């Protein structure tokens, strides 16, 4: 047994200096043991113990070296001083006890701390790298439980740190990977660059490969770019060698093929899954539950069909009795072998490797895949579940019945028809409880009252004031909403059946007294219980009041632009707004870096095409993934030739401070850089309601009278549309019409008579004929109820 | 990969008689023995080819004497698992000249002590094949 | 105020287990004195702190369930006189002090505290009478033979609880001659366990005679057998489903409204019903009928029987009901049901 006492009495075993190492040793043992077993005590008799045992130390007594070793490995995040050691530790580093050097070193760094971290460290450097690739080992595992803690300290050395990772023994060579899961944490660049390093070189570890797999793996969801070439490369890799668990592993993922590959894919995986197809990897099981998905397709499923029956067949092996549930349910079943199986089942699901509890799995998929549905399987499954049973099926209940409840049934009257039923000679009041409370909400929207009344008061019938209890409050909602003949009645009822046996009197008194306050109907109730979007942002704008100048939001941006671009620091969407008369570009954000919180920030903007520039509008602060908003402020002439589609040039400017995340600061002090920020561009479809006229033929007409600019071209080397058609649907973001829009894959003519309204309240209108001689030669028309938009829309919409 | 919750080699009395969570998360010693009871009970010196449980590898083992647990992730193939629990047995068995046994066990915990923390130390499997072991150990 | 203060301290001194929201209601009554007569935001607070307790607690997680909650009314039961005091009440749903008081005591926080610190011419006929216990043969041997023709062997047994046990001697066939031939059966015994009877009979060839009947026999059944018994209700109800489960079978379809069809079944098997409700065997009803019966030789059988019952466009002239046999045997109680399927209706034989 184990305690303590004997030990710390014992101590003064140390006293001896004769002493066997075996003698010695088991003492060190004993304490050792209890632990192992387990055990729990004070610091001050541990710090004792060190002095105890340290106190113990001429030797190389090499067994003497090793047990404090794992006396110390007890210690490790929960430790007691570090220090004391400390000689002895660079008395191995002197000392070519090689072996017992490495132990040491290795329990530290969970206990460790930064300035003793500076210790170790120009020989560190050596000794992680150095010699004999057991020595090696030995170095790094020690970092690992530093690296809980921290292990940057290490971080930093990288670029140079890397390189001698570069291995010569496959063991080796594995391992100097993970620490890379945590490298290819820290980063994804490096890693695509470096795998041309992986890739590069053929491995030797089955177990390098497997952490890269993954990985592999991971990178290729949303794809892991043109795999092509190194999926194939790969998938020789995975698929063949003298070492099985890649083949596979590649396997289960890699399908592809709803209308996709299948290829030499599936004969391989075949190779594999017929070889597989008993225990070889037992692992074979997992995969159809969905590492390797299926759901098929469909002649591709006839073909399923053998290798499920083996399984079927054999009914073995946990891992066989797992997999006969996947690759039946995978591939699915015809009614008919059902039938022969559910005699199968019949001996099997009570043990056959305990196969209860996989078929609980099994058949909380048999739920979801007939929840109700498939009701004359429900039933037959029904008859059958209740029937096999055990008790077994209570379990999977819980699960039926809610995938009934999932569907919303509607084969109720049957489904229902068999629980009643059943449940009745079926048992289980817990059950009842359950499916109480939801027949308590359903009632009168599904009818079928006698039957429903006829069983409710079977429910009932069963003793247990509780039992009986039910009926009565699944009925308020029912009772309520009346059925098919009951409101009448429904009064009629609660009379014509009534109880004493007090509490239980009480119940049916009570209910009734309940009843007896409130008028039923009352009772019932109380008891069973422009200016458009972009004008939002118009008033959205409007909670500050540095303004100069607004308006009324008129349409908003037809596109936000990220005005930096793609996970940068300081990552920005800009959204641009238009309102009658000023336009504000307002900045959506997230300051990136965690590096920085951008202060003293403005947006410079500089203008092309029209704008009278107002003023530049930062956000006092912005911290890491936060938006915060900055402005930038114009007001929009309208009546000009050239006046509000506008580049605008950008450059951020702040002053840069620091973080430290933990727990900061923030100070005055912190210096500026700008950089560069992004060119906003001001469209003709952030500004324009794009419409229908209020008269067209008039309008139309009318609009070049006043208005009107022309274009001509005529088209030589191409002669379709299509091109112009990229740039002006999609430019002016306007409707093109007279019933003068569509064209097909192909159409001879095409006039677009196209709308919308511009900012500053007057229209821009558009007439493009485009006419096809067989060049193609055109008049595009503006024509507009505002000046500024003729001259515009012939730009604008290139 | 850090990656063991235990190893256990636990009696078939539902006692252990050696664990070591190398990886942990979860404690008590009687949560330790409850969630061992729930799966050793049913277990009960039976194991399986595979098994799984808690979507998380178990591979376990029984002996002629002993029972064998290692708590893994199912997220870390069998066959590689397997053959570290494989080295448990044979290495053990080859080196002593004796696998376990209850009486064993019973004489001497240390050698298993001595060689688990040379295979495995924590949630990373740093070895898992006895040679190297057998001459790199000479106790 | 005596009786709160009572109960407050009792409840103190107890907490092990229970369940009530009933009984908070049951103390309540429609109306009551609490407090002085009045404290009203004070009294608000009162309501708070004592209820709020009782909450606490029950806001705490759990382990065997004790009663889910269904206090909607209570709800309002927290919170031209009588109007008023309903109105106040709704808004609702020394104050401060009570408020205080509440929130101190706000009781799962405690329980966790604790467990933190606990851590031919002749021509026979014959058939069969059964006149009273008595299953008498009747027998014409009419032989109307040539002559008292010579007669064969006829052999006695144990039956069931019956046992054959008369002949009439003389083995003639008397010619042009008809006669009486009586057998008493004897009935209360003779085991044979050839149940539903329908065991094998012999009539032999053995005189004037090269051949005879050999005859199992079928018609011999149950419904009759088995007389009314009867039981007290709450202990029924435990037993029903107490005993021997195994065996239903369902009514469903006939001829005739239950009441004269239940009556004619009833009187058919000559077994009980045992009690009524009045729910209403008319109207609809929407009744499960329990009928227990004893028999000649001693078993009891059990049913509900849980039935539809005739009624213009409301229900009953099928059933749908499921008669719920429970006879120890599951064979002969099955077959009860059936025997009972058999009685239910009225056909061609």
């Amino acid at each position: 047994h184990l305690e303590k006492s004997a030990v710390l009495q014992e101590a003064r075993v140390f006293n001896e200096t004769p002493i066997n190492p075996r003698k010695c040793a088991h003492i060190l043992t004993k304490i050792l043991y209890l632990i192992n077993q387990g055990e729990h005590l004070g610091t001050t008799e541990a710090t004792e113990a060190f002095f105890a045992m340290t106190k113990l130390f001429q030797s190389n007594d090499p067994t003497l070296r090793r047990m404090c070793y794992l006396t110390i490995k007890e210690m490790s995040c929960i430790a007691e001083d570090v220090i004391i050691v400390t000689s002895s530790l660079t008395k191995d580093m002197t000392g070519k006890e090689d072996n017992y050097r490495g132990p040491a070193v290795r329990a530290l760094c969970q206990i460790t701390d930064s300035t003793m971290l500076q210790a170790v460290e120009r020989y560190m450097k050596q000794a992680i790298v150095d010699k004999v690739p057991s020595v090696s080992s030995s170095a790094l595992v020690s970092s690992l439980h530093l690296l809980k803690c921290s292990f940057d300290v290490v971080k930093r050395w990288v670029n140079e740190a890397q390189e001698a990772a570069s291995s010569d023994n496959i063991m080796v060579q594995y391992h100097a990977l993970g620490l890379l899961y945590h490298v290819r944490k820290n980063d994804r660049l490096a890693v695509s660059k470096m795998i041309s390093k992986f890739t590069r070189h053929g491995l030797k570890s089955p177990f390098a490969y497997c952490m890269m797999i993954r990985v592999a793996s991971k990178q290729l969801e949303e794809e892991d770019g043109s795999r092509d070439s190194p999926l194939f490369d790969f998938i020789e890799s995975c698929l063949r060698n003298k070492h099985e668990m890649v083949v596979y592993e590649a396997a289960s993922a890699i399908v592809n093929l709803p209308g996709c590959s299948a290829k030499e894919l599936a004969p391989a995986v075949s190779v594999l899954q017929l070889f597989c197809s008993s225990p070889k990897a037992a692992l074979r099981y997992a995969a159809v539950r969905t590492l390797n998905k299926v759901a098929m397709k469909h002649p591709s499923a006839v073909t399923a069909c053998n290798l499920d029956l083996e399984n079927l067949v054999t009914d073995s092996n946990r891992s066989i009795a797992t997999l006969a549930i996947t690759t039946l349910l995978k591939t699915g079943s015809e009614s008919s072998i059902d039938r022969l199986m559910k005699q199968i089942s019949s001996f099997m699901s009570e043990i056959s490797d305990e196969f209860k509890v996989v078929v609980v799995q099994a058949i909380s998929a048999l739920c979801q895949k007939y929840p109700r549905k498939h009701a004359v399987l429900m039933n037959f499954l029904f008859t059958m579940l209740r029937e096999e049973g055990g008790f077994e099926y209570k379990r999977a209940i819980v699960d039926c019945i809610i995938s009934i409840i999932e569907e919303n049934s509607e084969s109720k009257e049957t489904g229902l028809s068999h629980l009643c039923e059943f449940i009745e000679d079926c048992e289980f009041t817990v059950l009842a409880t359950r499916i109480l409370h939801l027949l308590g909400q359903e009632g009168p929207k599904t009818n079928n009252p006698s039957k429903y009344i006829r069983f409710i008061y079977n429910r009932v019938v069963l003793e247990h004031e509780e039992v009986r209890a039910g009926a009565v409050s699944a009925l308020a909602k029912f009772g309520a909403q009346n059925e098919e003949m009951l409101p009448s009645i429904l009064v009629l009822l609660k009379r014509c059946v009534m109880d004493d046996d007090n509490e239980v009197r009480d119940r049916a008194t009570f209910y009734l007294n309940v009843l007896e306050q409130k008028q039923k109907a009352l009772n019932a109730g109380y008891i069973l219980n422009a200016a458009t979007r972009q004008e939002i942002f118009q008033e959205q704008l409007a909670a500050v009041p540095e303004f100069q100048g607004l308006g009324p939001l008129f349409k908003s941006s037809p596109e936000p632009v990220a005005l930096t671009e793609s996970e940068t620091e300081y990552v920005i969407r800009c959204t641009k707004h238009t309102f009658s008369d000023h336009l504000v570009f307002q900045f959506d954000c997230t300051n990136t870096l965690n590096d920085q919180t951008l202060e003293n920030v403005t947006v410079q903007m500089e203008p092309t095409e029209a704008y009278e520039v107002l003023s530049y509008v930062p956000a006092r602060s912005l911290p890491y993934n936060q938006p915060g908003t900055c402005y930038t402020l114009v007001a929009l002439p309208t009546e000009d030739p050239t006046a509000v589609a506008c580049t605008f040039s950008c450059v951020m400017k702040f002053t840069v401070k620091d973080c430290d995340p933990n727990t900061g600061e923030i100070d005055e002090e912190g210096y500026e850089d700008e950089y560069v920020l992004e060119d906003l561009e001001v469209t003709v479809a952030d500004h324009i309601q794009k419409v229908m006229k209020v008269n067209f033929e008039a309008a139309w007409d009318e609009v070049g009278d006043e208005f009107e600019k022309e274009e001509t071209f005529t088209l030589s080397t191409i002669k379709t549309l299509e091109e112009a058609v990229g740039n002006i649907v999609k430019f002016l973001g306007m409707h093109p019409c007279e019933r003068s829009d569509k064209v097909p894959e192909n159409k001879n003519t095409h006039t677009l008579l196209l709308a919308g309204v511009f900012r500053g309240g007057h229209d821009i209108l558009v007439r493009s004929r485009l006419l096809l001689l067989d060049t193609v030669t055109m008049q595009v028309t503006a024509r507009s109820s505002e000046e500024l938009p003729v001259d515009i829309i012939l730009a604008s919409v290139g | 990969l850090y990656t063991v919750k235990a190893i256990l080699i636990l009696d078939n009395d539902g006692d252990r008689l050696f664990a070591k969570y190398y990886d942990d998360t979860y404690p008590s010693v009687k949560e330790q023995k409850a969630f061992e009871k729930n799966i050793f009970n049913k277990t009960h010196r039976t194991d399986s080819e595979i098994a799984l449980l808690e979507g998380l590898t178990v591979v376990y083992k029984s002996s002629i004497d002993l029972y064998f647990y290692v708590i893994g992730s199912s997220y870390e193939n069998e066959l590689m698992l397997m053959a570290v629990l494989n080295c448990l047995f044979d290495s053990l068995s080859q080196m002593l000249r004796k696998n376990v046994e209850k009486r064993a066990l019973l004489e001497n915990m240390e050698g298993l002590f001595l060689a688990v923390d040379e295979i495995v130390d924590g949630g990373v499997i740093l070895e898992s094949d006895p040679q190297q072991v057998v001459h790199r150990v000479a106790l | 105020e005596d009786i709160q203060s009572v109960m407050t301290e009792v409840r103190r001194s107890l907490g092990e287990i229970p369940i009530v929201e009933s009984e908070i209601k049951k103390e309540a009554g429609e109306l009551k004195p609490e407090e002085e007569i009045t404290v009203g935001p004070v009294q608000k607070l009162v309501t708070e702190m004592g209820t709020y307790a009782t909450q606490s607690a029950l806001s705490s997680s759990r382990p065997t369930k004790k009663e889910e909650d269904r206090p909607p009314l209570r709800g309002f039961l927290l919170d031209v006189a009588a109007s008023l005091a309903t109105t106040l009440t709704k808004i609702a749903l020394f104050v401060a002090e009570a408020m205080l008081l509440m929130a101190t005591i706000l009781d799962v926080d405690r329980i966790s505290l604790c467990l933190k610190v606990l851590s031919d011419p002749v021509y026979a006929e014959a058939y069969v009478h059964v006149n009273q216990y008595d299953i008498v043969l009747d027998v014409l041997v009419v032989n109307q033979t040539s002559d008292t023709l010579q007669n064969c062997t006829l052999e006695l047994a144990t039956l069931g609880d019956l046992k054959l046990v008369e002949k009439p001697s003389p083995l003639t066939l008397a010619p042009h001659d008809f006669a009486n031939i009586k057998a008493n059966v004897k009935v209360a015994s003779t085991e044979n366990g050839i149940i539903f009877g329908n065991i094998v009979y012999d009539v032999s060839g053995a005189a004037s005679d090269r051949n005879c009947v050999v005859l199992s026999d079928i018609h011999i059944d149950i419904m009759d057998y088995i007389q009314p018994a009867t039981c007290t209700d709450a202990e029924f109800r435990q037993m029903w489903a107490e005993f021997e489960w195994e065996n239903k079978v369902t009514v469903n379809t006939n001829m005739t409204d239950l009441n004269d069809y239940l009556q004619h079944i009833l009187k058919s098997t000559n077994m009980k019903c045992l009690t009524p409700e009045k729910a209403l065997s008319g109207y609809c009803g929407f009744m499960a009928a329990n009928l227990y019966a004893r028999s000649i030789f001693g078993e009891d059988a059990l049913a509900n029987v849980s039935i539809e019952k005739p009624v213009h466009q409301g229900p009953d002239a099928a059933v749908t009901g499921h008669i719920r046999i429970r006879a120890k045997s599951q064979g002969m109680a099955l077959s009860l049901g059936d025997k009972i399927n058999l009685s239910q209706k009225k056909t061609s034989l």
